[PDB]
């Protein structure tokens, strides 16, 4: 859905376990599909943390994480399908085509 | 208890190793797990250091009833106070009188923890430079100032014992003899882009650095260059930056927003393992 | 060891309260007034009595007072039980408050040690902040874990307590009873901030402040921003050493020199050149500063409203003058003088801003220069760079003598009587004689009003007094020169200011008959004017010269003023 | 006879004595045992003195009275840096200044216990920091086993206080920063030591580490070093180098040989660090010889160099910069210290630098809310804080050194009072301003580039010694001797030349600045009496340190189009139009925009709307 991920986003999350008495890694999404496709609707409601994450995994086609007790890099060449809505609610030809998008130029 | 000195070790060099192995420069990715108990010489940068603190080794207890002062030995991070008397006179007695502690007869040690980090060109492709902990004691406590490269030789429980700090001619002469060394070294770096020999020629002069000048009278000027790349989108900008950081050692890629405010300056943070202000 | 001593000291205190009746007719023999005090409070039932320590110090050759004086917290329920027994036997919803006052020794905040913990103490100082009134617990209704039985638990004014055993033997547990507020007993509790006085601060030290708690009906009496004297018990707070007060009060060869200084005739001429010995020239500014320290009658009415009996002084002119030097003198000489820089102030800051405390996010009211040093001189440097809010707060404080603060649901108004020494500058700095005072001062008409005297200083190149001024400046620049020296010091001038302050003169009929002709003569200059004349003349300038008349009557120490001394005030108004 | 139970003992006397050399070498390692047995022996020798003479009833109070010993005469140490773990529970001495005094905390020497069901009381006392809590009753009326209760409001306590101390030894190693040690005082010594004084302190070093004070020295025939020690041959060299004529420029050349001349600027910072004369009255007056300097003009010259060099000269000063230092960082503030988890107070920005200089760069980019505290420290040298929790006026004895920049990017067609964008008054209160403008030309900047490449001619400047330049170590010794050994008086003989020097700027802050300037001129060259020639150069100084058509026409036109508008507003457009309308002096619409901005901002005229122009 683009909003509602329990972790830090889609790619991963940190958890504590009392079995081992330590911290383990949870893989929420994009790391599961490695060759298929992923679909994100309501792209403008998605926060900057996942935006920084998809800035890095776009052309990079991978990801990297360094956390308390681990350092590593993952490979995940997936394809994204994003669906967004404007911040004004409606859009016509006479309005400018840049500010209606509500997104940065790096994401374009 | 009567130890006036402090015992430490140091390994043999490679020059004494070829002249009739035990001291190899080890990575933290080259630890494997099974080296817990071998003397290892690790090379790396130091980012986190702590203050010098007195850690006790033996706790001294005094009594007024018997006079026999007892000494217990601690090994872990924590301990419990031995309120019960374990002397040689209170065993054959009904009375079991109170004991007190002495902060003067107890032996302490200048303990300090440090976080060694993995070297930049020694890390593999894609991996991140993970850290490791070194616990030092005694006179070595002031030999570790942050912002440097060090070679630490110690046992692996890391209890350091000794620290130090900092075919080829054919490879340089065949690069020289081809002619037009400056333009060849300019057009050799980053060839996946188009043109811009002048910008990247100044990038060549930027990564070669220059000469640091010291007047010897308490004044140091910079011997460095700082280059701006102001441009419009359409031409590649991150590729030249990535090629400069991939070719040059210790190149660190940064960003504009995020944790950048704490990613450009020291950030106070509590430490859970040792529980303190790091 | 005090379990058998408490009943004996309770018997001694009730014998002191029982053996003393009233036999005070015809100022004969003395005996204490406590039984009639209890008989007077019988109708009103407040039970907030006042017992003098000086009247208690005569029994047992003072030994009863010395034994109570160190073990006051250990003897306090025995004293209240003896008071309860004497009012239960002499008289037929019961709270009690015993207050002690008038101690022979006044202790500072820097002489508090841990040897007086639990003893009584007299603490004097100034109140910095005040808190809201809050209901204190007193006694609560605890319910059991299984019995559901009511227990009336009495707190001991320390911290949230808890019972130990259930009274009904249906249970014997010690787990958590639950509190109940229906059968509970509330009252007023206040926490104020006392601080070290400005005249007893050590050299280089900081004026250390402390928080003092107060209960009973001693609350809502202490006004913020005044010198106060408390009498209470030193109680520790988890630790910190706080205080508990029970009594509140609003405190705050010599005659051979004073009688010699009031019998001569040239005192005022040395007084106008001795009120500012570091300033060369400017006798009119020195006259207004000398007459602005002492005022006149404020209650001159038959209706019942107090009037503005104070003198407002405002100085204007070109920069780099000596007009700030007076500003630096008043605050270094007058004890009732608060100085502010003007730009480092605001509306709330000037009188009473609000700041939060995290124990419950509760507000406390910090004071300021405004509403401090009553019947003194509040001096504001740079009056024209202030905002609109503090200037209309100054106008609201000058329109009515009281000031009102409405914040967080509570409304509080208080009496204030201060004289404003306003230092202002023009919009361009240089004073041009081209136009009026209103367009050059750049402030609106109601805040320009209620000002008794304006002092305009203009400078130019006049070598004969300029060389003397520059020689006085370079002669002052040495180690304690005699050039600055006045004809007489401030040593007799302080007691002269106080002796003239407690004089209260009365004007005459001949002075009023000359005053009406003088007001007609001053208003005749408005006709065919526009030369020298620069402002309008109405009732306010008449009130200013009326207030300057009693000030010159007090300065010359005359009970009945003659119009010849008001002629100098008329000439002072004509000089401005 | 006066009741003073304290005894001040000098350990040096125990050191030089023939019989007690074994006592001085025994009390340095174990002070806790020797103080406890000294308390018994002092009482025993005092009662031996009582029994030798005829006396009244003095034995009724000395039998239960206790007396202690405060040893302080011990040698110096290198602060907390030399305090190794073999020096724990030993006597130590620290010389420095205290910065913060916490409120008094109580320590429970005793405690009451009551059996809540039968009410028998038990008093327990302390022993190395543990309080045994008895479990069950033991009396004969309450024999039953039941839980006791601790009462404290009836138990005696003792005073304790933790005090922050900024340490500074006689010798400091290279790379060492000043340290903040948390010392702790006890009874009969509380409220005797507080922030603001140079304090020598001594006690027992404990272990987080702290020092348990046995004695304080609030005051200071001895060789106790007060200032930086000099010898007779160095004093003779100072007297021989002070008799030369070119010393007045020699020092100005030796203060910074890596830069250029800067005679007025270097002479001003030289006499600024010379200080002047600080004289006071007995009760209500004080005056300090001080100058607050400001620098303005052309950029990219030695300004920051100076701003760092002086931070490397003074022993007290902070480098405050731009918008990064607000009002909560410029005086003092409360802080929740997580160490003890307590609300401590700490001084920053102006009371940390109490003495010496203080360096501020980017004065024009600084806010207006924090300018009001420097408005008081200009000549008042005081800080008056009236806020929540604190109403305190305090010392601000330091002098400011501020570097500023003009408006835009220098313009000689505009006046000096409008080009640097600040108030004239506050600037009239400034003691010394400095036009450090370049005004680039030939036969000057060529020597500048030649002197900057002359040390690039050789790889090492070993050839810096054969010129008329004093070394740094001789310079600071001469400056420290002159600042603490000369109190010059300003006589009446220099009256006549001062009056006329004032009227030339008048045809009191300038007079107060020039008398401190003249006494600093008297501070140099070893003079106790000021001389007539010494003010001449001073004035030359302030005359060389500071050395219309546009706006006029502008206003003129504005007035015109107003008039012709029936006073209505002039348009941006019409303005620009008539103003370029004249070929003669080319008013560029940007320049137009600028000067317009100036007058409006100068409040002379009002303009509104991004797209329009208003007269």
């Amino acid at each position: 859905t683009g909003r509602g991920s329990s972790g830090v986003g889609l790619t991963a999350a940190v958890t504590t376990d009392r079995e081992t008495g330590e911290r383990r890694l949870e893989a929420g999404a994009m790391v599961l599909a490695d060759r298929g496709v992923v679909c994100i609707d309501e792209f403008d409601k998605m926060t900057d943390v996942d935006r920084v994450a998809i800035h890095e995994v776009m052309e990079q086609q991978t990801v990297t994480i360094a956390k308390a007790g681990i350092h590593t890099t993952l490979n995940a060449r997936c394809s994204v399908i994003a669906a967004a809505n404007p911040v004004f609610g409606q859009y016509d030809v006479n309005r400018d085509p840049h500010q209606n998008i509500a997104l940065p130029d790096s994401l374009l | 208890l009567t130890r006036r000195y402090f015992l430490y070790f140091k390994p043999l060099s490679q020059n004494c190793a070829r002249r009739y192995i035990s001291s190899k420069p080890l990575s933290v990715r080259q630890i494997k797990g099974d080296f817990l108990g071998q003397l290892i010489t690790v090379r790396g940068i130091i980012t986190r250091v702590s203050d010098v603190k007195p850690a006790v080794e033996v706790i001294a207890y005094t009594c007024d009833q018997c006079g026999y002062e007892v000494f217990q030995e601690v090994n872990s991070r924590t301990f419990t106070p031995l309120s019960e008397c374990t002397s040689e006179e209170c065993s054959q007695n009904q009375t079991k009188g109170q004991l007190f502690m002495s902060t003067r007869a107890s032996k302490f040690s200048a303990f300090q923890e440090c976080k060694i980090q993995e070297l930049s060109q020694q890390v593999p492709v894609g991996h991140i430079p993970r850290s490791l902990n070194i616990h030092v004691n005694g006179t070595l406590v002031r030999s570790l100032s942050p912002g440097d490269i060090v070679d630490v030789t110690g046992i692996f429980l890391l209890e350091a014992q000794f620290v130090r700090q900092h075919d080829v001619e054919e490879r340089v002469m065949e690069l020289i003899t081809s002619g037009d060394v400056y333009n060849r070294l300019a057009k050799s770096i980053a060839p996946e882009i188009y043109g811009n020999l002048d910008v990247k020629k100044a990038l060549l002069l930027l990564l070669v650095g220059g000469v640091d000048k010291r007047v010897g009278d308490g004044m140091k000027i910079r011997g460095d260059i700082n280059v701006c790349l102001m441009g419009d989108p359409g031409v590649a900008k991150s590729q030249l930056l990535k090629a400069i950081c991939k070719i040059s050692p210790r190149g660190v890629y940064t960003t504009g927003k995020g944790s950048s405010g704490v990613g450009l300056t020291a950030a106070v943070m509590k430490d859970p393992v040792t529980d303190e202000m790091i | 060891v005090d379990d058998v001593t408490g009943e004996k000291v309770r018997e001694a205190f009730e014998q002191f309260l029982e053996d003393f009746s009233v036999q005070s007719t015809d100022t004969g023999e003395v005996e204490k007034v406590y039984r009639a005090q209890i008989e007077f409070m019988k109708i009103y039932d407040l039970n907030t009595i006042y017992i003098d320590y000086q009247h208690l110090s005569m029994r047992e050759n003072g030994a009863l007072a010395m034994a109570i004086s160190e073990q006051y917290y250990r003897f306090l329920p025995f004293l209240q039980k003896g008071l309860r027994r004497v009012v239960r036997k002499y008289a037929p919803e019961r709270v009690f408050q015993i207050s002690f006052f008038n101690l022979p020794t006044v202790h500072r905040i820097r002489d508090i040690r841990s040897e007086k913990i639990g003893s009584l103490l007299s603490i004097s100082g100034t109140v910095t902040r005040t808190s809201e009134v809050r209901p204190e617990l007193y006694k609560a209704s605890f319910t059991c874990d299984m019995c559901r039985a009511i227990v009336d638990n009495v707190e001991q004014s320390f911290k949230y307590t808890e019972p130990t055993f259930c009274p009904n033997p249906s249970c014997e547990n010690r787990a958590f009873w639950t509190l109940n507020v229906t059968r509970s007993r509330f009252l007023d509790w206040q926490k104020v901030r006392i601080q070290e006085n400005a005249n007893e601060i050590p050299t280089g030290s900081m004026p250390r402040t402390l928080d003092v708690i107060l209960r009973g009906d001693s609350v809502e009496r202490a006004k913020p921003g005044d010198r106060c004297k408390f009498t209470g018990v030193e109680i520790v707070v988890p630790y910190k050493i706080s205080f508990l007060a029970c009594h509140v009060i609003s405190i705050g060869d010599e005659i051979n020199e004073l009688k010699e200084m009031v019998k001569d005739e040239h005192i005022y001429d040395k007084l106008v050149r001795s009120i500012a010995p570091a300033v060369f020239g400017h006798e009119a500014v020195k006259k207004g500063i000398l007459l602005q320290m002492l005022g006149g009658v404020h209650k001159s009415t038959v209706e019942g409203i107090k009037l503005r009996g104070d003198i407002n002084i405002c100085v204007v002119g070109d920069p780099s003058t000596s007009k700030s030097q007076f500003l630096k003198y008043v605050v270094g000489f007058a004890p009732r003088s608060v100085y502010t820089s003007g730009k480092a102030s605001s509306a709330a800051g000037l009188t009473a801003a609000v700041v939060r405390d995290e124990e419950g996010g509760d507000y406390t009211i910090e004071a300021g220069a405004l509403m401090l040093a009553d019947n003194g001189i509040c001096c504001i440097d740079e009056f024209d760079k202030m905002d609109i809010s503090d200037q209309v707060a100054i106008h609201e404080a000058m329109e009515q003598q009281t000031i009102s603060i409405a914040k967080a649901g509570i409304h509080a108004t208080l009496n204030a009587r201060t004289s404003i020494l306003a230092a202002a500058n023009p919009v361009g700095g240089r004073y041009n004689r081209k136009l009026s005072l209103r367009g050059n001062l750049n402030m609106t008409a109601p805040i320009m009003s209620r000002f008794d005297l304006f002092f305009v200083i203009l400078d130019d190149c006049n070598e004969k007094i300029d060389t003397e001024l520059a020689s006085h400046i370079v002669d002052l620049h040495m180690k304690r020169d005699e050039a600055i020296e006045p004809p007489f010091s401030a040593e007799q001038l302080r007691r002269y200011i106080k002796y003239a302050r407690t004089f209260k003169p009365i004007l005459t009929k001949e002075a009023r008959s000359y005053l009406v002709e003088k007001y007609k003569e001053l208003r005749k200059d408005d006709a065919q004017g526009f030369s020298r004349s620069s402002y309008r003349i109405t009732v306010r300038q008449l009130e200013s010269m009326i207030r300057l008349s009693e000030a010159i009557a007090r300065a010359n120490c005359v009970d009945e003023i003659t119009p010849s001394f008001i002629a100098e005030a008329y000439d002072l108004l004509r000089q401005s | 006879e006066l009741g003073t139970s304290n005894l001040n003992l000098d350990a040096r006397n125990l050191l030089a004595y023939k019989q007690t050399e074994d006592l001085y070498h025994q009390l340095l390692n174990y002070p806790q045992e020797v103080i406890s047995i000294m308390d018994q022996t002092i009482k025993d020798c005092m009662v031996s003195l009582i029994v030798d003479n005829n006396l009244d009833y003095d034995l009724d109070e000395i039998e239960t009275k206790f007396y202690k010993v405060r040893p302080y005469n011990v040698g110096s140490c290198k602060g907390m840096r030399e305090l190794n773990p073999n020096d724990i529970d030993k006597l130590i001495n620290l010389k420095g200044l205290v910065l913060r005094s916490t409120p008094v905390i109580p320590d429970m020497k005793v405690a009451f216990f009551k059996c809540n069901v039968c009410d028998h009381t038990m008093a327990v006392e302390i022993d190395r920091g543990v309080i045994q809590e008895p479990a069950r009753c033991e009396r004969i009326d309450c024999n039953e086993p039941n839980s006791m209760s601790l009462i404290h409001n009836r138990c005696s306590f003792a005073d304790k206080q933790v005090i922050k101390l900024q340490e500074t030894p006689d010798f400091v190693p290279d790379g060492q920063t000043p340290h903040s040690i948390s010392l702790c005082v006890y009874d009969e010594l509380v409220d005797s030591c507080r922030a603001g004084d140079r304090i020598e302190v001594t006690g027992t070093f404990r272990s987080k580490t702290y020092v348990d004070v046995v004695h304080v020295k609030k005051v200071s025939h001895n060789e106790v070093e007060e200032v930086r020690q000099i010898t007779d041959q160095d004093l003779a060299k100072i007297r021989e180098v002070a008799a030369r004529e070119d010393l007045y420029s020699l020092l100005a050349r030796s203060i910074a040989p890596s830069i250029y001349e800067l005679e007025d600027v270097k002479k001003g910072i030289l006499l600024q660090l010379f200080g002047g004369t600080n004289k006071t009255f007995t009760k209500g007056g004080r005056y300090r010889g001080d100058i607050n300097i400001l620098l303005c003009g052309d950029p990219s010259t030695s300004k920051s160099q100076i701003l760092q060099y002086v931070h490397k000269i003074t022993p007290r000063g902070v480098y405050t910069s731009g918008k990064g230092s607000s009002a909560v960082g410029l005086t003092a503030y409360i802080t929740r210290d997580v160490d003890t988890k307590q609300l401590v107070l700490e001084s920053g920005a102006l009371v940390l630098s109490d003495g010496g200089v203080c360096c501020i760069d980017e004065f024009d980019k600084m806010s207006d809310s924090t300018r009001s505290v420097l408005h008081e420290v200009m000549e008042q040298q005081t800080i008056s804080i009236a806020k929540a929790g604190i109403i305190t006026t305090l010392n601000a004895r330091s002098s400011i050194l501020a570097s500023a920049n003009p408006i835009g990017s220098y313009n000689p067609n505009l006046p000096v009072t409008e080009n640097i964008d600040l108030p004239p008054p506050l600037l009239s209160r400034f003691d010394l301003v400095y036009l450090v403008l370049d005004k680039v030309d030939e036969k000057n900047d060529r020597e500048l580039a030649k002197h900057l490449t002359n040390l690039y001619l050789e790889d090492k400047p070993e050839h810096i010694s054969q010129d008329d330049v004093l070394p740094v170590e001789f310079l600071t010794m001469y400056i420290s001797y002159a600042k603490e050994h000369i109190h010059p008086i300003i006589t009446e003989a220099a009256k006549t030349e001062l009056v006329r020097a004032y009227v030339g700027m008048r045809k009191t802050r300038q007079l107060e600045s020039m008398i401190r300037l003249a006494e600093a001129h008297a501070k140099m060259k070893l003079k106790n009496v000021v001389e007539l020639e010494d003010v001449q150069e001073a004035v030359r100084l302030i005359r060389s340190a500071i050395k219309r058509k546009l706006q006029e026409d502008l206003s003129r036109e504005i007035m015109n189009v107003l008039k012709d508008q029936a006073s209505d507003s002039m348009s941006f457009n019409e303005l620009i139009k008539q103003i370029n309308e004249h070929s003669q002096d080319r008013v560029e619409s940007s320049d137009i925009q600028e000067a317009l901005s100036r007058l409006q901002q100068e409040d002379k005229v009002i303009v509104l709307g991004e797209g329009v122009r208003r007269s």
